RNA sequence: GAGUACGGUAGAGGGUGGUGGAAUUUCCUGUGUAGCGGUGAAAUGCGUAGAUAUAGGAAGGAACACCAGUGGCGAAGGCGACCACCUGGACUGAUACUGACACUGAGGUGCGAAAGCGUGGGGAGCAAACAGGAUUAGAUACCCUGGUAGUCCACGCCGUAAACGAUGUCGACUAGCCGUUGGGAUCGAUCUUAGUGGCGCAGCUAACGCGAUAAGUCGACCGCCUGGGGAGUACGGCCGCAAGGUUAAAACUCAAAUGAAUUGACGGGGGCCCGCACAAGCGGUGGAGCAUGUGGUUUAAUUCGAAGCAACGCGAAGA
């Protein structure tokens, strides 16, 4: 807007795990106002992660998130005569939402049985970085690096 | 124009001194003032405008 | 398969608006290594940016490091951008900046410049 | 009033020669190798027949950074490197001298930017014409790469410019304040001249504005105007080598053309500010079938109305 008066309502409604990042992932994965469906999907994926990896799924989710969080991104700018793209570093808050959005978007289109094992596969892949989300993050990064002549 | 490096001075005083000397010499101004031919009518017009602005600025302090 | 050594050379920066050219010679002015912002792979407006100047200068310095060259007199000529970027690029390569001079030519009256653009 | 004689001051005032440094270009030679150049982005063009860059040498032409200023000089046009020679004028101080010798000026006489013309030289950079590449619907343009006359010199011609302060020359009067360029006096200060700028009281003006450098108050002489077009054109005369210049109508046609200022609107003028206007996100329409309204076509009739946003599940909350 033009005022900068908009507030920031805080939502932290983790039922049993008591995690903040999990709550925002819930809000991201929720569709058409179906909270219960999101709860069941995310918890099934989490339980699959647990039954697969001996490590506790909390830290696996955290390290998958921290391996998909970008640092800089390319943004278009209207110079008045040319189509230019400038690299800008991410705001510390925005990278979490970017990672969540990328993860859910890439998980939505696997083609396997259900989003339980879809999100399970994505979390395992991004835990060390063999998922498509990490590849596209690296592609965005290499855009930003190849457009470093502007930088500023 | 030219800069002296001495007493193992860090590579921060060197560039600052070089820039200060260059702007003292006004190399950039002179080279910018010659990229195109600038006809004597425009000469006199620009100088008259500079004179009127300079006198207005001088008066405006009182 | 020809080899020769040299110490305490001079590096030239030619920084025009469109492009910047970096070259290295001895005190006798014999070319050893040169690099251009056009050759660094920019080919356009980017070629004018100071970052391209940094890349070209460091590339030429790293190419010329094969001859030793423990000392440099770097001299710059031209009003284009990247006038000082190439200096720091050369300092990154690991040379000793003995002196920095400008050799920008300034005619006293000279020939008349071209007609003014109407854009 | 006007002028003469005598010391000084400043100045890109004019003319003829000579000499400097920076830079561009071209040629030769060494090192070196894959780009240079240019643009809004490109391409033409220049490059492995070795370019650009880089170092040294040579040739030639032209303009004279910094000083530089609301600065100076000149009748105007105009005049910036340095030195020598020839030469005009102006400011400045005292004394002496001539004793109205003054102002203006139809005709005439000269000087007169640039472009242009003639004869002969010279030719680096720039650059009409021209060639090629772009942009575009087209682009005989703006942009890019080249490029001839010309720009320079000598002699001759041409006589024009928004040749402008859009303000003829000469003389005398009329409150003040702040600068600045030359020169004087009196004790940094005060006064006084000749210029060059900024404000401002009266006064003037349609208004803008001018205001001791009048567009105020007055004198002397000269030039010019009489609605807009046709037209500064035609014919005649006089000049010019030519280009053309100068003097200068009429028929016909219209009821206006015009100056200054006021309010609004507008701008690919400027400055602030606001709105799901962008940006940051979510979800759709435009693709399918069906419902519904409209346009068109058909019909005997498809009953009238609504038509950019501000018509089209609208009058019609029931053919
Ligand atoms: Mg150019
Ligand atoms: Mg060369
Ligand atoms: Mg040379
Ligand atoms: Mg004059
Ligand atoms: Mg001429
Ligand atoms: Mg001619
Ligand atoms: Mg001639
Ligand atoms: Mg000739
Ligand atoms: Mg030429
Ligand atoms: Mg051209
Ligand atoms: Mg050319
Ligand atoms: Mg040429
Ligand atoms: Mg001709
Ligand atoms: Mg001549
Ligand atoms: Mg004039
Ligand atoms: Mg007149
Ligand atoms: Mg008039
Ligand atoms: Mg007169
Ligand atoms: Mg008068
Ligand atoms: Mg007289
Ligand atoms: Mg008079
Ligand atoms: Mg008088
Ligand atoms: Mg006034
Ligand atoms: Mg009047
Ligand atoms: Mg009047
Ligand atoms: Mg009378
Ligand atoms: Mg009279
Ligand atoms: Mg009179
Ligand atoms: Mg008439
Ligand atoms: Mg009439
Ligand atoms: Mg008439
Ligand atoms: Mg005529
Ligand atoms: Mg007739
Ligand atoms: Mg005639
Ligand atoms: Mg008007
Ligand atoms: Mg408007
Ligand atoms: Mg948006
Ligand atoms: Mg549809
Ligand atoms: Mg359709
Ligand atoms: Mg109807
Ligand atoms: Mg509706």
């Amino acid at each position: 807007p033009r005022r900068r008066v908009a507030a920031k309502r805080e939502v932290l409604a983790d039922p049993k795990y008591g995690s903040q990042i999990l709550a925002k992932f819930m809000n991201h994965v929720m569709e058409s106002g179906k909270k219960a469906v999101a709860e069941r999907i995310v918890y099934g994926a989490l339980d699959k992660v647990k039954e697969r990896g001996k490590a506790d799924p909390l830290e696996t989710f955290e390290k998958a998130l921290d391996a998909i969080a970008p640092l800089v991104e390319v943004k278009s700018r209207r110079v008045g005569g040319a189509t230019y793209q400038v690299p800008v570093e991410v705001r510390p808050s925005r990278r979490n939402a970017l990672a969540m959005r990328w993860l859910v978007d890439f998980a939505r289109k696997r083609g396997e049985k259900s989003m339980a094992l879809r999100l399970a596969g994505e979390l395992l892949d991004a835990a060390e970085g063999k998922g498509a989300a990490v590849k596209k993050r690296e592609d965005v990064h290499r855009m930003a690096e190849a457009n470093k002549a502007f930088s500023h | 124009p030219a800069v002296k490096v001495k007493e193992n001075e860090p590579f921060d005083v060197a560039l600052r001194r070089f820039k200060r000397s260059c702007e003292k010499a006004g190399v950039l101004a002179e080279v910018r003032s010659r990229e195109f031919y600038e006809k004597p009518t425009a000469e006199r017009k620009r100088k008259a405008a500079a004179a009127v602005k300079r006198h207005a600025k001088k008066v405006q302090r009182e | 398969k020809v080899k020769k050594t040299v110490v305490d050379g001079i590096a030239h920066i030619h920084a025009s608006f469109n492009n910047t050219i970096v070259t290295i010679t001895d005190r006798q002015g014999n070319a050893l290594s040169w690099a251009t912002s056009g050759g660094s792979g920019f080919r356009g407006s980017r070629k004018s940016t100071p970052f391209a100047a940094q890349v070209a200068a460091e590339r030429a310095g790293q190419a010329a490091l094969e001859y030793g060259l423990k000392n440099l007199d770097v001299n710059v000529k031209g009003p284009g951008p990247g006038r000082e970027s190439a200096v720091r690029a050369l300092n990154a390569c690991g040379y000793k900046i003995a002196s920095i001079t400008d050799v920008t030519p300034i005619p006293h009256n000279g020939c008349r410049p071209p007609k003014k653009r109407r854009v």
